[PDB]
């Protein structure tokens, strides 16, 4: 319900078009430090690494690219970048110690429009899950090697986003975002169930899940997704037990097309961050309180997470792409608190604030009093 | 029938020459079977009376100037009186005793039809003496012979007579069909007329079991000759059938043998060709053609087409004055009985050249003079023609 | 007669003040040296002989006498007279007393005295301290010829390092010999501290309210050991002022000192030639007055910087001192000449309202900047404002840069892409082909609503449709194997231009399009008529593929396909060989072969029209151990495709199909179970000519005529005996064994004979015969149902040379 | 450079849609105007353990919606007479050249003296015939008694006071030498005048500056009504602000437009003499608004400078306690803040009611407000407390 305004940004060159699904960040030199993955139409990936407005190295690849990630595909305890093209390839890149030429190579069906990686049906290897523009949806498995396909899913409406949430019982599940608010249940590879949430039913979805609670639960914890249409409404639930509860939903007035996850506040748990068209992010946290943030800007791609931007430290960031053939990166979005409040009401909560003022005999109960003793305790020391 | 009994027997003895045999059962009815219908007896001396009038017949020799006619139609009131309808007491109940009457009527036209077959014999016996037969005027005449009396006699008794009747018309049509066919050039259709008559032949003639009247003499005689004119005249068309040294083993079984009279000669004297032309009569080759198939016209020097030419082919630089000879004195050989003779120089070939028959036309050469007065070779093509023209073949029809 | 007193302090000067003396009668008197002034009066003087008023009090004399004629006015020249005796003696201690002091191991020696003549580094003279600039501005009410003046005020006091750089130029372009000392007052001290400045110090005193001085002196540091010689090149307005003779010469070299109290400059220029010394001050004026015009950055920006655009416009006129009001500041302002370029050059008041971003040149720099960044707004703005309006209402090839604006301003939608199956790498002509599909696509796009965009002169397409809620543009491309459109959308209530966008791309349909495109193409060369594809193209592999990547029949697609594979029994003949033969004589089946591509296999090829509402065309091909070759296996497709329309339907197995391919089975099946007996009956027939029962065999079907039906001539031979075929066949067989095939039966109670001519292959005539029943023939033998006659020639000649013997044996018979 | 951190978190920030001025800025409330004609009063709500902020628009009776608004000020009567008395100077477009015009409201009915609603509509209507420029309140000790009375620079040069009547209880305009003899024969429009009274005294110090840069100080008594002394400097640029205030003795503060804001030092003993820089305060633009009061809770006070350039400088005064002759105690910058539009002017008060002052920042785009760092804030209390605890009981 208030806005912020971030000064400390870097700015890096890049010309070229791409697809909203084209960027991420991740650590692809396997030290432990995010960098940024940026793949053009023009059959070009450029990773940024620190401040450099320059890109730290340019892969090539033949085709059109359309979807990036870094990831373990491999199953071999090592992170690798996967780029896909427009015509089903597929390439494999080990940025770990003048294009880099990937070291593999493999044919898939054309049309993919989104991909994932992640361990689907928990026999402890990582599966690729590609999506596909006519509604179809693909996983794959690295057999000691090459990619060997799995499963194939059916649906009605367009795809959007791929998510990996943990189920009732206690094991990962496949999510489609589906048009009018909807989202699909993929059954996992060793047949599509579908649940539905109020306007024009051939408005664009995009899905989120995996949602952090607690510090130290990343290892095996999730339970909330969210849902954000192109007409300007935003929700997360959770997918415990039978009935899908809903945690809360707002209205906005903007083109929503993007939804990450990020913690800026610190605390463990994890923030929804939502990118419009016109560059108006909302960052909520769980407990019904938005912070907004106008970059006045039209904006091509979002991307909300980690990166190690000044002196090797890992820190959430924003990263938006502008018409202006720029890309810009918030560093410092960390807040110290999110709701609005004062001193007074800060030291009504600890009970040692409580125990000093009984013992000094002013009595906690008038409102001028306490402010004149607040006031010659801080401004009047002697 | 028992009184038919009797008459079945007595004419069916005559398919064979048995007249005299059949005279004596005439003559055991005549008085011992006596006291009889007043119609047996006289169709008894009717057919007897027909037995020696056909043994006249057969016999050839009682028409050669007449008689002949007075004997043969001395039986029409016999015949035809024979029959009486009916009246008083005669032989048998009236149930078959009619059954003479068809006979009768039968044996009118009988008569009647050997009548006109003996003025026909008449008629080419008159006509033997000629320059040529022409064949096709009695092939036109002697069809209607044949078509008005086919036919006219039946009453399941008499088929032995129809079929010796039949034969000896049959017969003789095909030979003289062949006798024209053969004039013409005809050698499927004449070749056809004379196999069906020899065959037809056999039954009625060889088998016999005396010696066959000189009308079945006559008749072996022209089949006789027919067979080595045939020979001749496509002798070029047959030797390729088979082998040289083959075909003389049948060449020399023709009895009037043409063959080899002209290749012993040119033997006999250094020669250099002989050559039997035949003009086209105002024509497909050598042999069989298809039933309608392109025959190109005859055109340039091709109406004398050398059909026979015995030491090989005929000599291209010795045939531009045949050709001139032959229309050079195209009047004298008409005639049928003289032999032309031109000996020239730059040649030094005595063309001889005799017309045996209208159509066909003989010619021999030589290398030096001839001598027209040497008589060795005129005899030669005199004795040759004489049984070509088929003037003894006519006119040897009467001892 | 008339005698002037001079102080004895210049006793020794008497060369020097002559020298000045001469100077200064040369002003007012016009060439004992004669004067003529002009009442006229002819003047003739002669010097003779006997703290700053003491020194120059008005002890040699001089002794005039005048010739006046009219009104002369002798006490004004008397008086003229001493007065530019003072003025010579003043200038010739100026002269001697003050110009030459000095400004301010052995190479380091040296080095001090030119760091001490230059005096950028140590102090100032106390000459040019206090006593010069007093001398120079006393030497102003005493009438001389070398003084100057200047005076001003400024608005400000940071106009003076605006101001110190250009005096310097402008002093070096109108004299060369000259150099300028920028020596500042020491703000602890007076008394002659004056400490040289570097030039590049900005203001060194962050102290308001300090009265800053400064002491631009200016001197040709190559007039000493010089005023002897000419000096300045005419640029100096005096000279040696008597001769430079006898080793005695005047120190003419000038000067020039320039001072500020507080906010005051003041010129005290000495020595400038007239004219260019009058045009020095006059241009320093104007300087000045430039610098002060350029106060209105004060006036209407940093005043309207805080909501005082009331207060502070400009053209208001600030100040209103009517001294020589400010030829700058006019009704007509050159704003942007004044915020650059600091100089004499040879709405305003609402700029920085609700815009978000050496003072003169930092403090409108950025106004320029923001006034120039509304400049580029507003071309962009109607650069993407008129193309709206003419597209929208009026229904001109914008131009590629355009159209990359166009494309940047827009964001991209939705896209889809399809595979080109032609090319078998992606498993001259090819080109045309896409061009082709990229045309039809080009007309479907056109027949629902879209304008193909023209490009104006500098294979991609690019259409546009024009909506109230905004503009719609596509893009059409080949890239690599596929072919891909790109949707773009740019908005100009705020939810209906997204419905219009969405329903455009659910009207796409790329998939059926390319459906209906190949099968057209199949179908096309499946006539053959229009050859397209490439000779030798293998079909079969491409039905293949298509139908691998397209097994459900897109959804909007028109044309249809099948796919089947025929097994045949063939029990008598090789399945292969079977194949082979129809192959070859594929033309007697109503069917037609290809020759697709070093070994070459060949499939079979039909088509139709079949309109059953449907008017579909088509399309029929046919392609292909003991057991395996006694099975005749070959696969078939069935090809449907439409007539009328070409473009995918709007709107939303199949029985034409199936009714199709029904009696395709049935017509493949009797076809396959006709031509067997085709093949076996010509097979053997060609290896007779070299076994009995394959004799036989061949009689069960063949078209046989007697001789009684050819020409009823030969009938006779019908009817006799045996005994003559006997004799006939012997003959024959002694005449042609060549041509002779005889056979028998393993009973001797039937023969068969035949005799045949190589050339005439059509065919044979045989004999026959059976001695037990006696039922023998005779006939001529023909393969083919031969058609007819009017309404064969070298059959006759068999009927010939067969018959040609007939009759040799009956003359033998004969004989 | 700066030596430490900004201990300032922004708490809440409310955008305006038309910029402000340098006198929008009034006043636990606070009063905010816009050039565009809107006003707007932001405080706090409390609620359970937790705050709201609330700005809220004024209507104001008397002003057209044509009408541009120039100035605003406020203030208190004096502790006789209760009343909150407010002023806005505004312009009426009506013409070629605006018609300046002046409203006061005061609710002068009981029982609606302070209330803000009532006095929205109380307007009492003036005419000027001179361009208005910033309106003040100054306090004049009267016969006996202590009035507030209105002080307003106008387009000619001088300073047209305004008194309350005190018979018909209206505003009318009065010579300003009666009561301010040190306000007269000026040159140049005054830009902005302190009045700063000396508490149990009566004498007072007023100082003033001009667009010309001419910065006038005068220390006059108020019985007697007479001039003490008299000092005046010619500076360079219009004079942003001048500020009275006493470091550890008297010293003034001017802000330039155009040069560094300095300090002079000792008013009394010295004059207008040695002054103290502040170094580097003219590398962000110009100098806008300026403030004096202790921000780093050590009971001394420190300069606030906001400039232009969208920046927030802290100067703090060294102590010449400390004993450092060579580079003897000056200004030295403690921190630095950055915005994103240019800063137009700040405040100092207690918003939110904890004694924690607040600093209200109105700039291009609106008003910002600052708090101090709540976890420093926490703990320096804890362990000052702690001290004068074991001080109280180990001592007495």
């Amino acid at each position: 319900m208030r806005s912020v305004s971030y000064v400390q940004r870097v700015a890096l060159e890049f010309s070229g078009s791409l697809f909203p699904h084209a960027i991420c960040l991740g650590d692809v030199d396997n030290d432990t430090l995010n960098e940024l993955v940026v793949g053009d139409t023009s059959g070009k990936v450029s990773v940024y690494k620190n401040d450099d407005s320059r890109p730290w190295l340019t892969c090539s690849c033949q085709g059109m690219l359309t979807c990036v990630g870094v990831g373990d595909v491999c199953n071999k305890g090592k992170n690798l970048l996967v780029a896909v093209s427009a015509e089903g390839w597929f390439h494999l890149f080990d940025l770990t110690p003048e294009e880099q030429r990937p070291v593999f190579k493999q044919h898939i069906p054309a049309n993919t429009k989104v991909m994932l990686i992640s361990d689907i049906d928990g026999d402890g290897c990582r599966e690729l899950v590609v999506g596909y523009t006519d509604r179809v949806v693909r996983a794959f498995r690295w057999e000691e090697g090459q990619l060997v396909s799995l499963k194939k899913w059916m649906l009605e409406g367009q795809v959007d986003s791929l998510s990996v949430t943990l189920g009732p019982l206690g094991l990962p599940e496949l999510m489609v975002s589906q048009p009018g608010c909807a989202y699909a249940i993929l059954l996992c590879t060793w047949d599509v169930v579908l649940h539905q949430t109020i306007h024009n039913k051939n408005v664009s979805t995009h899905l989120i899940g995996n949602i952090k609670q607690g510090h130290g639960t990343e290892s095996s914890g999730s339970g909330l997704f969210a849902l954000c249409t192109l007409d300007g409404t935003l929700k997360l639930m959770e997918e415990m037990e039978e009935a899908d509860k809903l945690l809360w939903s707002v209205q906005v007035d903007h083109q929503l097309f993007a939804l990450e996850k990020l913690d800026v506040t610190g605390n463990g748990h994890e923030e929804v961050v939502a990118c419009a068209w016109d560059g108006q992010t909302y960052i909520i946290d769980h407990n019904r309180t938005v912070v907004r943030f106008q970059v006045d800007e039209n904006i091509r791609a979002f991307c909300a997470g980690l990166y190690a931007c000044k002196e090797g430290r890992n820190s959430p960031c924003l990263v938006y792409v502008t018409f202006n053939q720029k890309i810009y990166v918030y560093w410092e979005v960390q807040l110290e608190r999110m709701e609005s409040t004062n001193l007074v009401k800060l030291l009504e909560t600890k009970p040692e604030y409580h125990s000093l003022l009984q013992e000094l005999g002013v009595d906690p109960d008038d409102l001028p009093v306490t402010r004149a003793l607040l006031h010659q305790t801080l401004y009047h020391p002697d | 029938p028992v009184e038919q009994a009797v008459l079945e027997t007595f004419f069916s003895h005559l398919g064979i020459f048995s007249y005299d045999k059949a005279k004596d059962n005439v003559e055991k009815e005549r008085e011992a079977n006596k006291s009889a219908g007043g119609s047996w007896l006289s169709l008894l001396a009717a057919l007897a009376h027909l037995a020696a009038a056909e043994k006249v017949y057969h016999s050839l020799t009682y028409l050669g100037q007449k008689s002949i006619r007075t004997i043969y139609t001395s039986l029409h009131n016999e015949l035809k009186k024979v029959v009486t309808g009916r009246g008083a007491l005669g032989g048998t109940a009236p149930h078959v005793e009619e059954l003479l009457s068809h006979l009768s009527e039968q044996l009118c036209f009988f008569v009647q039809a050997r009548m006109e077959i003996a003025d026909f014999y008449e008629k080419m016996y008159t006509l033997s003496t000629q320059k040529f037969i022409n064949a096709e005027e009695l092939v036109g005449l002697l069809d209607a012979i044949m078509k008005k009396y086919s036919s006219r006699f039946h009453h399941p008794i008499l088929s032995p007579l129809e079929s010796s009747f039949q034969l000896e018309v049959d017969v003789l049509c095909h030979l003289l069909k062949a006798q024209a066919q053969v004039s013409e050039w005809k050698f499927l259709p004449s070749l056809v007329n004379l196999h069906s008559a020899h065959t037809k032949l056999q039954t009625w003639g060889q088998i016999f079991e005396v010696q066959p009247p000189h009308l079945f003499l006559w008749l072996m005689k022209l089949k006789n000759m027919l067979l080595a004119k045939f020979s001749f005249y496509f002798h070029e068309a047959l030797s390729r059938q088979t082998t040289a040294s083959e075909m003389k083993t049948l060449t020399a079984k023709a009895n009037p043998d043409f063959f080899g009279k002209i290749s012993s000669f040119i033997r006999k004297y250094d020669a250099a060709n002989v050559s039997l032309i035949f003009d086209n009569r105002g024509f497909q080759g050598h042999g069989y053609h298809h039933p309608h198939s392109y025959r190109e016209a005859p055109k340039g020097v091709d109406q004398y087409p050398a059909v026979v030419s015995l030491p090989s082919d005929r000599p291209v630089m010795h045939w531009p004055n045949v050709i001139m000879i032959m229309t050079d004195r195209t009047s004298d050989l008409n005639s049928l009985e003289k032999v032309v003779h031109f000996y020239d120089d730059k040649v030094q070939s005595t063309y001889f050249l005799t017309r045996p028959e209208p159509h066909f036309t003989i010619v021999i050469i030589f290398e030096s003079k001839k001598s027209e007065r040497d008589s060795h070779f005129i005899s030669f093509l005199n004795e040759v023609s004489l049984a070509l023209k088929n003037p003894k073949v006519f006119a040897s029809l009467k001892p | 007669v008339l005698h002037l007193a001079l102080p004895t302090s210049c006793r020794p000067w008497l060369p020097a003040l002559a020298w000045y003396l001469r100077q200064n009668l040369l002003i007012f008197l016009h060439s004992l040296d004669i004067y003529l002034y002009n009442g006229v009066a002819c003047i003739t003087l002669a010097f003779v002989d006997e703290e700053f008023e003491q020194l120059t009090q008005v002890a040699p004399r001089l002794r005039l006498d005048v010739w006046e004629k009219g009104n002369i006015s002798i006490v004004q020249l008397e008086e003229k007279l001493r007065g530019a005796a003072r003025q010579a003696l003043a200038d010739a201690i100026i002269e001697l007393q003050l110009l030459p002091a000095s400004l301010c191991g052995a190479q380091r020696q040296k080095r001090r005295t030119t760091q001490l003549e230059e005096g950028e580094v140590g102090t100032l003279h106390p000459v040019f301290a206090r006593v010069a600039q007093r001398w120079m501005e006393f030497m102003v009410q005493i009438g001389c010829a070398s003084v100057s003046r200047s005076s001003a005020h400024m608005v400000s006091r940071f106009l003076l390092p605006s101001i110190l750089s250009e005096f310097t130029a402008l002093v070096t372009s109108m004299a060369g010999d000259t150099s300028v000392r920028i020596f500042e007052q020491h703000l602890g001290s007076e008394p002659e501290i004056f400490g040289p400045c570097s030039p590049g110090q900005l203001g060194p005193s962050p102290r308001p309210a300090a009265e800053r001085h400064l002491l631009l002196l200016g001197r040709n540091f190559l007039q000493w050991r010089r005023p002897t010689q000419q000096a300045a090149k005419a640029m100096q307005r005096f000279e040696p002022g008597g001769d430079g003779s006898s080793g005695r010469n005047a120190p003419r070299q000038r000067l020039l000192l320039l001072e500020v109290v507080d906010k005051k400059l003041q010129l005290l220029t000495y020595n400038w030639a007239p004219d260019l010394g009058a045009a020095l001050g006059r241009a320093l004026v104007r300087l000045v007055q430039w610098q002060n015009a350029r106060a209105h950055l004060i006036f209407c920006l940093l005043s309207q910087k805080l909501g005082l655009f009331h207060h502070y416009g400009q053209l208001d006129f600030p100040v209103r001192d009517e001294k020589e009001p400010n030829p700058f500041l006019l009704p007509t302002m050159e704003v942007e000449t004044l915020i650059r370029s600091a100089s004499p050059p040879l709405p305003f008041d609402e700029a920085l309202r609700d815009i978000t971003a050496d003072p003169v040149t930092y403090h409108g720099q950025q106004f320029l900047e923001i006034k120039m960044a509304e400049r580029r707004e507003l071309e962009r703005q109607m650069k993407m404002e008129n193309l709206f309006v003419t597209w929208q209402q009026r229904s001109m090839p914008i131009s590629a840069g355009e159209l990359e604006t166009l494309k940047q301003s827009s964001r991209l939608v939705h896209y889809c892409a399809t595979a080109m199956l032609f090319d078998p790498a992606a498993w001259p002509w090819l080109k045309e082909l896409s061009l082709a599909f990229l045309q039809q696509y080009v007309q479907y796009l056109q027949s629902i609503g879209f304008v193909l965009v023209p490009l104006r002169p500098p294979t991609t397409y690019h259409l546009q449709r024009a909506l109230p809620g905004g503009i719609i543009l596509m893009e059409l491309a080949f890239q690599g194997c596929y072919f891909c459109v790109k949707q773009f959308a740019l908005e100009c209530l705020s939810m209906l231009f997204t419905e219009e966008c969405d329903k455009v791309r659910d009207l796409m349909h790329v998939h059926s399009f390319s459906y209906d495109f190949h099968l057209r193409l199949v179908h096309q060369h499946v006539l053959g008529a229009h050859l397209v594809l490439r000779h030798g193209y293998h079909l079969t592999t491409f039905l293949r593929h298509f139908l691998a990547h397209h097994p459900d029949g897109p959804h909007f697609g028109r044309n249809h396909i099948y796919q089947g594979t025929l097994e045949l029994p063939t029990p008598l003949i090789a399945a292969h060989q079977l194949y082979n033969y129809v192959a070859d004589h594929a033309s007697s089946y109503h069917m037609k072969p290809l020759r697709m591509a070093e070994h070459n296999e060949y499939a079979l090829v039909s088509a139709w029209h079949s309109s059953g509402q449907d008017d579909f065309d088509v399309s029929l091909l046919v392609c292909h151990g003991e057991a395996e070759r006694h099975v005749l296996r070959l696969q078939f497709f069935v090809v449907l495709t439409s007539q009328r329309e070409l473009f995918p339907r709007l709107t939303a197995l199949f029985p034409p199909l199936a009714a199709e391919v029904g009696m395709a089975r049935a017509r493949l099946a009797q076809l396959v179970r006709l031509a067997g007996g085709h093949c076996r009956r010509d097979t053997l027939w060609k290896r007779l000519f070299l076994a009995l029962a394959e004799l036989e065999e061949l009689l069960e079907a063949v078209h046989a005529k007697s001789i009684g039906d050819i020409d009823p001539q030969l009938d006779c031979f019908l009817s006799m005996t045996v005994s003559w075929y006997q004799s006939l066949i012997k003959v024959l067989l002694s005449r042609f064994p060549q041509s002779c095939r005889h056979f028998q039966s393993p009973d001797l109670g039937t023969q068969y004979l035949v005799v045949l001519n190589q050339k005439f292959t059509d065919c044979f005539v045989l004999v026959f015969l059976d001695s037990h029943l006696g039922k023998t023939s005779l006939t001529v033998v023909f393969r083919e149902p031969f058609p007819v006659q009017p309404q064969l020639v070298s059959t006759y000649h068999h009927l010939e040379s067969v018959i040609n013997t007939a009759c040799f044996t009956l003359w033998t018979r004969l004989l | 450079v700066a030596a430490g951190p900004c201990p300032l978190r922004e708490d809440s920030f409310t955008r305006f849609s038309s910029q402000s001025n340098v006198y929008g800025l009034a006043g636990g409330e606070l009063l905010a105007a816009t050039l565009k004609g809107k006003v707007l009063g932001f405080r706090y709500q409390d609620l359970r353990q937790k705050i709201r902020p609330v700005a809220k628009e004024l209507q104001f009776n008397y002003i057209p919606v044509d009408a541009e608004i120039v100035s605003i000020d406020t203030f208190n009567k004096s502790p006789p007479k209760r009343g909150l008395v407010v002023g806005i100077t505004f312009i009426k477009d009506s013409g070629d050249k605006g018609s300046p015009f002046l409203n006061i409201y005061c609710d002068y009915e009981p029982g609606s003296e302070y209330n803000l609603d009532s006095i929205a509509q109380s307007c009492l209507n003036l005419e000027l015939q001179f361009t208005p420029f910033q309106l003040c309140h100054a306090e004049v000790q009267v016969g006996d008694q202590l009035e507030t009375v209105f002080l307003l620079s106008g387009n000619d040069p001088a300073i047209h006071l305004y008194k309350e009547n005190e018979g018909l209880h209206q505003f009318e305009e009065q010579p300003v030498e009666n009561l301010f003899p040190e306000l007269t024969n000026l040159t140049s429009s005054v830009l902005w005048l302190d009045v700063h009274n000396f508490p149990g005294t009566s004498r007072r110090l007023s100082a003033l500056g001009c667009q010309s840069g001419y910065v006038r100080v005068a220390h006059v008594d108020q019985r007697s009504r007479e001039v003490l002394q008299m000092w005046s400097v010619l500076q360079d640029g219009p004079i942003s602000r001048v500020i009275v205030f006493s470091l550890s003795e008297y010293s003034v503060l001017v802000a330039s437009m155009l040069e560094p804001a300095v300090v002079y030092r000792d008013l009394l003993n010295r004059g207008l003499e040695d002054q103290l820089l502040l170094p580097g305060s003219d590398q962000f633009d110009s100098v806008l608004c300026s403030l004096v009061t202790d921000v780093d809770l050590d009971g001394r006070p420190e300069v606030l400078v906001a400039t232009y350039g969208q920046e927030l400088l802290c100067y703090k005064y060294r102590g010449p306690e400390s004993g450092l002759p060579e580079a003897q105690h000056g200004f030295h910058l403690l921190w630095q803040r950055s915005f994103s539009s240019p800063l137009l002017a700040m405040a100092h008060v207690d918003l939110t009611g904890d004694g924690l002052q607040e600093l209200a920042v109105v700039s291009l785009k609106g008003v910002h407000i600052l708090q101090h760092s709540l976890i420093q804030a926490s703990e320096l209390v804890l362990t000052r407390l702690r001290h004068q605890v074991e001080q109280r009981r180990r001592r007495l």
